[PDB]
């Protein structure tokens, strides 16, 4: 109940910005499954393993018109690939802060999906946005 | 130095095979030989085993001889026969068990103080015997033979003590023939002929007297005794034709188990047919009256004894076999059409191309429409009866109870059917054969379920189970019981060929 | 709810018109997510990540017989390839208004997707069209 | 609720038939989304456009045993390929009256599906006929 | 509701065998569409159509232990291949009789799918037997 | 209802078991459809038709805790292929009783698929087991 | 009910844990199913078979703040590839104690799936962690 995420980027925010408003139906900090391993088993019952290569992914969903989902929409605009516009290559950082300590820190990453324009759906209300991101490296201090 | 045959032995020149790797069916032979006791059967393995046991001189070597040497169409032979004696005569009362070659001359040591126990109707004993000379085993014979003739006792009167070389045996025959029972038992004074001599110690065969027994009553008996065998015959003398219809009636009442082969002249074979007309499981080979016997009744058993059931493809016809021992019988049409009427077998010569070629003519069985009247279907019949009775036996023997209900006709199909696999694997089960009218009726009236025909048609057999109850002879208690029914096609084969030679 | 859009075409609409009937349960003024990076792990551990290009996409369903319909309809089959017609090749314009301001602004683009008849549906009411769209550049004047 | 369709053939029906039994639960008068474009994005952000070539394509939906469905099946029947048939290769052409005005006509096609033989569901009723089609030109005559 | 199949074989069932239980939830007669053409669209929006060559297929549901599924599973396993067993290359013929006339005949076809075994649902019920089928030629005697 | 299957092995079980148990929601005694024939048509109309082999196959679910299950998983552990196990080369049979006489029997046979240990679904329960097998031939002798 | 895992590690783990919380609307100690032969039939009937090699796979689900998934969490961070960080590649072992008796032992064997971080719901409670398995041997002793 008490989340909070806090974004910094090395370039457009480099003093970084807080996001609270983590929208209503949609799974807010959501995590694929992670693979580690793949094995094979050979003839007579003999079974090798090895172990495959993976980073850590997350994405975030908030409310159409907050400041959180602003600044995330620039950083997206920033990043991006466009006819005619710089393309500023930064690094993001996530820090989360759970209810009870346990913070998780996530160190190099970077933008990956979003949605370009706000769209309306059949029952008349703004829809939400996705915001998908991936990092290198994570580190826990939540032992408490 | 040890041997070094204490840790690898390799023999050389022998390179003896496996006994037996699948069921074969076997020749019994009904010999008058005085050398076989009447109450045992004796099977040998190789025909050196025969030559040793009754000689070169006697027919029984001439006939294994005969019957080992014989190679099928595929390679294989009979690997084992089997012989029994026929009481034709009024036998006395005989006391021989004596197999082990304990004839060394040995004997000697063994003069002082001999006291013999003889267990009769009348216990009766024998003074010392002096055999410490002991020149040859004969007069040990002779000197043991004249301490029982010392004897008051009508058996022992006249008794008699011979020796036989060939094989190890001490047998003494009563002086009464016709009723009588002698035996002895195993004294405790340490001179005594009870171990000396072979009798009293383990297996030792003891024959009352005996009145003469027809051939009918005399196969009865050695069946008792054992019944692995197929195809029997009779050796010596050919029978008397009202013999033989007796034999082949107590054949017919057991139901397709053995074969009967008979010899027979050409003259005799329009008489026989008449009075073994039916009786299914006889066969009537011709033979000739201008020279040897050449054993033609033992054409079929030999066929027979070389299938091997266990492998595939073994079943067989039965129409073209070379013997090159045998003889040549008829030569001519007329004669051979008028010998297939009377459904006799014989061995046929004819000329192809310059070559001549003889071979097994007919393989026909004489017996109604009912019965199977080819060979093969026959032999095929009796492997298949054995291999069920054994399948169900086992069951029986191997589980705590059948229940008289779907789990116990559910068992017992299951057990049946891996026999069923093998009975198609081998060529007994024909599929694909087309069923008439007559047919398919006859098959809706055994089994009351329809369609069953089409089934027979197509994959070539049917089968069902069905469980009861009853009450049983002996007691008046009810007991349950169950019925199967089997129903499979004959396959047909190519006998004749014809064809046509156009030019343009 | 006083949503309202503003197509331009450079020879069919030199003027423009507007579209003010969004149609009832279909989704008006809806965009799919845009994917603006990849990334890959290489052996050891090693994260390398670099841009993708996409463009802007919106769709936009109307009601069956309404001005603004046909007026799209018009544009697509003016566009369209056919047996025996001329193809005028012009590039539109699109500006959405919503409440509270937020004008949006796409530049460069054209016609991909449509529906040639009207078609009725089984409870027998007449079905809404799509009527798809791309663009090549997007800005955003509403920070208000 | 009003409308009929009127079908003619250049060898099978010179003079046309026409068939007013839409059916009830199916989709009469339906038709599939047409693609006019294609769209691709090259490095550093340009856009490039090329248009997509496709044709009109139409079902209708029919009761099991009517008139109109038994000309349908004439129709095709006749066109249809078989063992031993002679195959009439005409071209079909359809009109579609809405009610207030609103003419569609479409002049060169051809059928394509059928069901051969009627059907019975589980519930014990016959079932229904889809019949598609597809043409080359459409005009609109229905600016009324 | 009156509906018959009568069912002919060439060496099988030379006289014939008539099925009359359609069975109450599956889909008893059943005929998947039938594809007769296929179109392509050129550049410049020239259009060309050619005919694709299909047959007629039909299945039947019945009944797990009645006369006509008997004879159904009979014919089947006649004509199925197996380890050892004799296979009967028979052409099949069905003609069905509708309430109110309508005759419809198939000349030349063969069985293709079956299931061999009875099988029990969850619910405890012994399950539908499909009993597939296809055909060459099919006439239609119903214009009544 | 009561329906009974009794199981043989050439090895593991030379005298058999019997199964009673058949598990409740699950599909006791299942059967996939069977395809015996497969057709082509050419141009101009003609059918071709060939046979394809196939076999038998079937499936039986038992209770989580039986003396059947313990048998079944005995008989599939004797056959399978591991580390350092011997592996028992037999060839299975099954006979199955159903209400009213039809029996079925099948001769040559495998087991092909199971599941190794127990497993507890969402609710708190064993899970059941599927336990499926293939056949070669199959007689039916209860048409009675 | 009564249900206990014991999970052994060759080196983080020598003296291993102990889990308990098997979690609510997850399946915990899940197994797919273990396919052990395939078949092939050949043309005339001829039907022949093979052994497949497959390995023994396990999955539970945990409560998200526990003992025993905090345990779960440090083996498979141990194992896990990563930027900079030692890799322990150690065996793991895992006995299965059930109620009544039915002990399930696995010997070698290693983590492949997880979950990195926590994630929350759209309901609003923290989401579950799968943490995948796969075993070599698997011996039962629980005869009794």
């Amino acid at each position: 109940f008490g989340s909070i995420c806090a974004f910094t980027a090395s370039r457009t925010f480099p003093n970084g910005f807080t996001v609270t408003e983590e929208f209503a139906d949609a799974d807010p900090i959501d995590s694929p499954p992670f693979a580690a391993a793949d094995t094979g088993a050979g003839l007579n019952g003999d079974m090798v393993v090895w172990n495959r290569a993976n980073i850590l992914e997350v994405v975030v969903n908030v409310i159409p018109n907050t400041e959180g989902e602003r600044n995330l929409a620039v950083l997206l605009d920033a990043n991006r690939t466009g006819k005619d516009k710089s393309g500023a290559r930064d690094v993001v950082g996530l820090v989360v802060a759970m209810p009870d300590g346990s913070k998780i820190t996530c160190t190099n990453g970077t933008p990956i999906d979003g949605v370009l324009i706000n769209a309306v759906a059949s029952v008349g209300r703004l829809k939400t946005k996705p915001y998908r991101f991936r990092f290198e490296k994570v580190i826990k201090a939540g032992t408490s | 130095m040890i041997s070094q045959s204490r840790y690898i032995r390799i023999i050389s020149g022998v390179g003896a095979a496996a006994p037996v790797a699948g069921r074969k069916l076997i020749l019994r032979v009904m010999t008058t030989n005085n050398v076989i006791p009447p109450g045992i059967v004796i099977e040998f393995d190789n025909a050196n085993a025969v030559l040793s046991y009754f000689g070169a001189q006697s027919e029984e070597y001439q006939r294994a001889a005969a019957y080992f040497k014989f190679i099928s169409k595929s390679v294989n032979s009979p690997s084992s026969i089997s012989f029994a004696r026929w009481v034709n005569t009024a036998i006395a009362p005989m006391v021989v068990g004596d197999n082990l070659p304990k004839t060394i001359a040995d004997f000697a040591g063994f003069s002082a103080g001999v006291l013999t126990i003889m267990v009769g109707a009348a216990e009766q004993n024998i003074t010392a015997i002096d055999t410490s000379a002991a020149t040859s085993m004969d007069n040990v014979a002779s000197i043991i033979q004249t301490e029982i003739r010392k004897n008051a006792d009508p058996q022992l009167a006249q008794a008699t003590v011979t020796w036989n070389q060939n094989t190890n045996q001490f047998t003494l025959v009563g002086a009464t023939i016709g009723t009588g029972v002698l035996a002895v038992a195993k004294s405790a004074d340490p001179q005594d002929m009870s171990t000396a001599l072979g009798w009293s110690t383990s297996n030792v065969v003891n024959v009352a007297g005996q009145s003469a027994d027809l051939p009918d009553a005399a196969v009865a008996k050695s069946t008792n005794v054992s019944n692995n065998f197929g195809s029997f015959l009779f050796a010596g003398a050919p029978l008397d034709n009202d013999q033989i219809k007796a034999v082949s009636a107590w054949n017919a009442a057991q139901n397709n188990q053995f074969i009967y082969t008979v010899a027979t002249s050409l003259a005799n074979l329009g008489t026989l047919f008449t009075l073994v007309n039916g009786n299914a499981g006889t066969a009537l080979n011709v033979l000739s009256a201008t020279a040897a016997n050449d054993f033609v009744e033992q054409c079929p058993s030999e066929i027979l004894a070389a299938t091997n059931y266990d492998e595939p493809g073994a079943s067989q016809n039965y129409m073209y076999y070379q013997f090159p021992g045998r003889n040549i019988t008829v030569s001519d049409d007329t004669v051979a059409n008028t010998v297939d009427k009377s459904r006799g077998n014989y061995i046929g010569v004819t000329q192809a191309n310059g070559q001549q070629l003889a071979f097994y003519q007919r393989g026909i069985l004489c017996g109604g429409p009912t019965d199977a009247v080819d060979m093969n279907v026959y032999a095929n019949e009796i492997w298949l009866k054995s291999a069920i009775a054994q399948a169900l036996l086992d069951l029986f023997l191997n589980v705590n109870a059948v229940p008289a209900s779907s789990t116990g006709e559910a068992m017992t199909l299951a057990v049946l059917q891996p026999v069923l696999d093998k009975a198609t694997a081998n060529g007994t089960f024909t599929y694909g054969k087309e069923i008439s009218a007559v047919q398919q009726q006859y098959i809706t009236q055994v089994t009351g379920d329809r369609r069953a025909w089409r089934q027979v048609q197509t994959l070539g057999y049917w089968i069902n189970i069905t469980f009861s109850s009853y009450t049983n002879s002996n007691t008046g208690l009810t007991e349950w019981k169950a019925n199967y029914t089997l129903i499979y096609s004959k396959g047909d084969a190519i006998r004749f060929v014809e064809g046509s030679d156009v030019m343009i």
